[PDB]
């Protein structure tokens, strides 16, 4: 019983103890969102674009491009990830994160509907189920739908 | 024991299957199987056609110890000699 | 227009009073064509379509303008099919609504398609033989009866160019190191045509034919049968256990067996490549039954 | 340091039965 | 060893027990389905002082 109840705690660390913890484990990417959470004390709730460069430019080592802040790939992560205007250049920390998701991810630029519109509307069916709190579907068309 | 368990699988599977030591493994044993397997087919080519006797008996002699009527025989056989020595 | 129905009710009457006379002539065809609502022919929905590379069996005449003709599928029905002159006259209307080859849809085969056996290696060499002649026992055995093997010595990779009496290709024949007088390769082809005019199912042992490619473009079109090894290393341990004789000979036959390995899965037609000899004799019995029973 | 080599040559144990799974 | 072994085999069995719960992933990915499906339920907070 001792070794079922040691099996037991094993399986239920195995997502967490022996995952990809050496350089970029999705614990890792939590804690990063943790950091999002606190390494932002303004928490104004739309941070203009001359703000996220101010404080926001370091945005995460590991999964980030490089250390050259704003964007290392400025092309890329502002046209892909199209530059956020909503209200001086106003950024959702949602938003934000599917935008390093993307950068983890792989689909492309504005014209990717087939990959992004899958992956945006299979939401509802069999992606991440999202009937309700559809939220999202007014935030990220300011930046993906 | 679970952090042993951690550093052990981070070596047991990374690193591990990229070479695919156990494919090398099974690509060997699949290896001798099909060996055996074509040589007795060669040697049923061989053996389907002073010596004419003798090549006539060779094809009964074959087929006779592949009929599982005799391996029951034969294990039966020794488990009671294997008991018989261990009658001690 | 009762022309056209008394005209089909005579189509009608031969055919019910033709259905199961015997067959006139083997067809390969390799033009496609939809002849099923074709309403030309004289009972209409009776047509045929034959298609690019498709076996035929033509059953008699109709007129010259019609024949009769049934699919050599399994169970197969005899229906209308055109004629030879019918066949020139659908072509013409072809190239008329469009805008060379002139191949006929009954190109002269045999009655059914010989089966030939090619591989692992050179043929004549003693891994290859006894592989081959255990396969030949098996059948030999098993379908006794109504099973024919035909052995021919010539080469018959010469059936299309060199063989039309070519200025350039008619002179290197007797020197090519052969016994190539094109008078035996004549013969030996019409042995066959006439081997299978007894519609009894038959099979070569041609010793000179290594690789399919080399029996394409002629008009018997066989049966491609391969059976290869695994790995090239189970074939060079096969040839090193075999004897001490072939040690001399292991680089050609390696050589061929990895030539026969490039060759497209699809130019072959059935693949044994089971490691027991139980499984691919039966992998080779139920496609024979299948295609004898597909022309019985 | 000598337990924990033998638990060690445990985990070389469970390396054989890593040997032992595979 | 051959105890060690049955549980070797009792280790099969717990592979059997709770390693073959893994069922069939069903999304885009592994592991960059379980990003996204961790990254989207994320939510801001404000951390008042
Ligand atoms: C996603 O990852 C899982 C997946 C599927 C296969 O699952 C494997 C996961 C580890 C696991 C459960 C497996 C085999 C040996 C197992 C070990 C045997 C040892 O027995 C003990 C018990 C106590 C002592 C008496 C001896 O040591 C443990 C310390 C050790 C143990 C229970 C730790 C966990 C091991 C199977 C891929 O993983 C390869």
């Amino acid at each position: 019983l001792i070794i079922n109840l040691f099996v037991a705690v094993i399986m239920d660390n195995f997502d967490y103890l022996t995952r990809d913890w050496s350089i970029l484990g999705p614990h890792h990417l939590d804690e990063f969102k943790r950091i999002w959470a606190e390494y932002d004390p303004e928490a104004k709730g739309r941070i203009k674009h001359l703000d996220v460069v101010t404080l926001l430019r370091r945005i995460q080592p590991p999964l980030g491009f490089g250390k050259l802040c704003p964007h290392r790939v400025a092309c890329k992560r502002l046209v892909s990830m199209n530059m956020p205007l909503n209200s001086d250049g106003t950024v959702m920390f949602n938003a934000t994160l599917f935008a390093l998701v993307r950068t983890a991810l792989r689909i492309k630029t504005e014209g990717n509907l087939e990959q992004a519109n899958e992956e945006l509307r299979a939401i509802i069916k069999k992606i991440w189920k999202r009937t309700s709190m559809k939220l999202l579907d007014q935030v990220v068309p300011p930046a993906g739908d | 024991v679970l952090g042993v368990l951690s550093g052990e699988f981070s070596k047991e599977r990374e690193k591990a299957k990229a070479r695919g030591d156990f494919q090398k493994l099974r690509e060997k044993q699949q290896l001798e199987e099909d060996l055996k397997g074509y040589l007795d087919w060669i040697t049923q080519a061989e053996d389907i056609d002073w010596r004419r006797w003798n090549r006539f008996c060779r094809r009964k002699c074959r087929a006779a110890v592949k009929s599982n009527v005799f391996y029951w025989l034969v294990i039966f056989l020794v488990f009671l000699n294997t008991l018989t020595i261990a009658s001690e | 227009e009762s022309a056209r129905r008394e005209v089909e009710s005579q189509a009608q009457q031969q055919l019910e009073r033709a259905k199961h006379k015997p067959v006139a002539f083997a067809v390969r065809t390799n033009v496609s064509y939809c002849g099923v609502l074709d309403e030309e022919c004289p009972v209409q929905g009776s047509g045929i379509n034959f298609e690019a590379k498709d076996f035929l069996h033509i059953k008699e005449k109709y007129s010259n303008d019609w024949w009769i003709g049934r699919l050599v599928k399994e169970g197969g029905d005899i229906a209308f099919i055109p004629s030879p002159q019918r066949l020139e006259s659908i072509r013409l209307k072809q190239e008329q609504k469009a805008r060379a080859e002139h191949v006929p849809p009954y190109d002269v085969v045999p009655s059914m398609r010989p089966v030939v056996l090619v591989g692992p290696s050179l043929k004549g060499y003693e891994v290859t033989d006894m592989m081959q002649k255990a396969l030949f026992d098996f059948l030999k055995h098993r379908f006794d009866g109504r099973i024919s093997i035909t052995r021919v010595t010539a080469d018959l990779s010469l059936a299309k160019r060199s063989v039309l009496n070519n200025p350039g290709k008619r002179t290197i024949i007797e020197r090519s190191s052969a016994r190539s007088s094109i008078a035996e390769v004549q013969s030996e082809i019409e042995r066959i045509f006439e081997l299978a005019k007894s519609l009894q199912l038959v099979v070569l042992d041609a010793d000179t034919i290594n690789h399919p490619a080399q029996l394409a473009k002629t008009s018997l079109a066989p049966i491609i049968v391969f059976v290869k090894v695994s790995s090239p290393k189970v074939l060079q341990r096969l040839i090193r256990s075999r004897g001490k004789s072939q040690m001399k000979h292991l680089t050609v036959q390696m050589m061929a067996y990895d030539k026969l390995v490039q060759c497209p899965p699809e130019s072959f037609d059935v693949i044994l490549d089971e490691n027991q000899l139980e499984d691919a004799c039966e992998h080779l019995a139920e496609y024979l039954e299948v295609y004898w029973r597909a022309t019985h | 340091c000598g337990n924990y080599i033998l638990l060690n040559v445990f985990l070389a144990i469970a390396v054989d039965n890593l040997a032992d799974a595979e | 060893f051959f105890m060690m072994n049955i549980f070797v085999g009792f280790v099969i069995v717990t592979f059997q027990e709770q390693g073959e719960q893994e069922y069939k992933n069903c999304e885009l990915d592994k592991n960059q389905r379980q990003c996204v499906e961790y990254a989207l339920k994320a939510r801001p907070l404000r951390r008042y002082i």
